[PDB]
């Protein structure tokens, strides 16, 4: 039977059966031998009850084999019949570890799929995808990223009990590199003020208003946590410097004064819907905007319609040069979001940022980061419905922001 | 499927020339014999030239021509080694004795004249005086193993990678973990192999008349795991 499957013997394998076990000097059973392309003899000795994970003189698996030599169609039917996807042989090596070594994408993706274990590290603490990476396999490398970023942002929402919606978009071509619940409705909260933002700017752009304009205020205006315009009652503020509170400190009042500008929320969503943002809607003002009661569609955005309208603003034509660099300049600079993915960014990197929260666990943060000083993807993260404490979704926004990071 | 492939159809003369230095114990070694790639066959005896060898003779078979592996007529386009004939190939390694020292070898495999000639220079460090090399534990046999192949297009050549198991006097076993690497020495064209295995055995013997340190060996060697 042994030799039934080198050199195959299909209807051999079915008229033999005998020891559908046996074994030779390296440990090899038929099914090792059949691994190496023999589609057909590995399936007869799978129905008549081979051992599909006896393990070779070296630990190797029949899948491990399969990986090695590239056959798809065996891979697939080895795990039709149970083959453990994250057996190791002697070196820590899973069958994922060595199709990411020798370059094997659809085995990659299939081995995904039936639930091998992305951050496996083999007997020197390498996972599949610093081996990719030792290996030149670019694109595995990258797959085997975003999926592990994915395993995160399940388990974000595992901890936290509640949905977690994503997006990885990249800045300069607008392709979607991994997402989760990216289609689905959050409160945006205090994110909302980047696309207020933008607004002002193609207003000033237009001619219709002046980055130096003073606006005047009364006690009466002041609304929860507005700390720089609290401080200028008296003077006022301009356009500009309420502009930059409301984006680089969150203040409150100021976002509901540049409101007011362009005809309150209902101003605000006219500005998307124009751009063509049919999605993201504001229809409240600050503080009562952050409710984010179950159902209500008020003051929501998706992953989606979130990161491709701050793409358009940062590196599209609806605001002038000098317009988009301001938007950037200002959310580089934000002071409130520190716990986020600021928490995680290492040395050298870029990003430009605004955070939000809310009632009902509500937290989120719009993003256009990358390292060595310059933006080259954005990320939206959004979550709402969580008993958690603060510190716990800040953690949980980090750790997505880590994985994504190391990922990248 | 090339040229060089020509070379094998007969029984060839084969010469081996080892320098090697194992923490600073300097010794060579003179093998010859021949291979009949036919039967995947290799005969060869070889003599350590500067007295008694300073490690065990099994830890040195796998350094002693892949070239006479036999390749089934259907794989005759995934035989790399004789591709690279007669100008020949390098074959580099680092061999790492588990809880032991390293060997590090680089050797050129090519034909002189009618002869296939391998040689072969060895450093070897690290090792521990009371370990199963310096102290001679192993046991003057040797198993059978699987040797993958795989092509490296970035060099023009492959990548060769194996666990050897040399069984220990005690009844343990002392691992030889293979790295390989091996690159044409000429320009021609060779040939780029899809992944595929090696099936070794190896008998070694003593010489009744040679009162030299020295080991026989007889090896068979066999190419798998393409299909048609």
């Amino acid at each position: 039977l042994l030799e039934a499957a080198r050199a195959g013997q299909d209807d051999e394998c079915r008229i033999l059966m005998a020891d559908v076990n046996a074994l030779d000097e390296v440990g090899w059973t038929p099914l090792h031998l059949a691994a190496w392309g023999h589609l057909e003899i590995v399936e007869c000795l799978l129905k008549n009850g081979a051992d599909v994970n006896a393990a070779d003189i070296d630990g190797y698996t029949p899948l491990h084999l399969a990986a090695f030599s590239g056959h798809l169609e065996i891979v697939e039917v080895l795990l039709k019949y149970g083959a453990d996807v994250n057996a190791d042989d002697q070196a820590g090596f899973t069958p994922l570890h060595l199709a990411a070594i020798f370059g094997h994408l659809e085995i990659v993706e299939v081995l995904l799929k039936n639930g091998a274990d992305v951050n496996a590290q083999d007997k020197f603490g390498k996972t599949p995808r610093d081996l990719a990476i030792d290996n030149g396999n670019e694109d595995i490398a990258e797959v085997l990223g975003k999926a592990a970023t994915l395993v995160k942002v399940k388990d974000a929402a595992d901890q936290l009990g509640a949905r977690v919606g994503y997006i990885e978009l990249d800045l300069n071509s607008g392709k979607i590199l991994e997402s989760f619940r990216s289609e689905e409705r959050f409160p945006m909260m205090s994110t909302f003020k980047v696309l207020l933002a933008g607004a002002i700017l193609s207003r000033i752009d237009a001619g219709q208003e002046q980055l130096g304009r003073r606006i005047h205020y009364s006690q009466n205006d002041l609304v929860e946590y507005s700390p720089v315009t609290e401080k200028h009652l008296t003077d006022g503020m301009t356009v500009r410097e309420l502009a930059s509170a409301a984006i680089t400190m969150s203040d409150n009042t100021a976002a509901n004064l540049l409101l007011t500008t362009i005809g309150g929320p209902k101003g605000l969503t006219a500005f998307l819907h124009n751009m063509g943002d049919h999605v993201t809607r504001l229809d409240r003002w600050e503080p009562e905007l952050n409710e984010a009661i179950p159902n209500d569609e008020r003051d929501t955005t998706t992953p989606v319609a979130m990161a491709t309208t701050l793409r358009k603003l940062l590196t599209g034509e609806l605001l002038t040069p000098a317009s988009r660099q301001q938007l950037m300049d200002w959310m580089e600079a934000d002071k409130v979001a520190g716990p986020l993915l600021r928490s995680v960014l290492p040395a050298g990197w870029f990003i430009a940022d605004k955070s939000g929260a809310g009632e009902r666990g509500s937290r989120g943060i719009v993003a256009a980061l990358g390292p060595d000083g310059k933006p080259s993807r954005i990320v939206v993260i959004y979550t709402t419905g969580s008993q958690a404490t603060m510190d716990e979704l800040n953690r949980q926004i980090a750790e997505i922001g880590a994985s994504l990071i190391k990922g990248w | 499927s090339s040229k060089g492939e020509e070379l094998f159809t007969g029984v060839v003369p084969i010469l081996v020339e080892l320098d090697g230095d194992v923490n600073g114990h300097k010794f060579s070694v003179s093998g010859e014999g021949e291979g009949d790639a036919t039967y995947g066959k290799l005969t060869l005896k070889f003599i350590c030239t500067t007295g008694k060898l300073p490690v065990p003779w099994p830890t040195l078979v796998t350094t002693f021509v892949q070239c006479f592996s036999r390749y089934p007529d259907h794989m005759k386009r995934h035989d790399f080694f004789k591709s690279a004939m007669p100008e020949g190939y390098v074959q580099e390694r680092t061999i790492f004795f588990k809880d032991d020292g390293n060997y590090k070898t680089r050797a050129e495999v090519k034909f002189e004249g009618d002869t296939l000639v391998n040689r072969i220079e060895l450093k070897g460090i690290d090792f521990k005086e009371d370990g199963n090399i310096l102290g001679h534990k192993l046991e003057y046999n040797y198993n059978s193993h699987n040797v993958y192949i795989m092509a490296d297009k970035q060099k023009n050549g492959i990548k060769v990678n194996f666990k050897i198991r040399h069984n220990i006097e005690d009844g343990s076993v002392q691992l030889a973990d293979h790295y390989q690497q091996n690159t044409p020495i000429g320009d021609g064209p060779v040939l780029l192999p899809d992944n595929h295995y090696l099936s070794t055995q190896s008998a070694l013997s003593k010489d009744p008349n040679e009162k030299r340190d020295h080991m026989v060996l007889l090896e068979f060697v066999t190419a798998a795991g393409i299909t048609h």
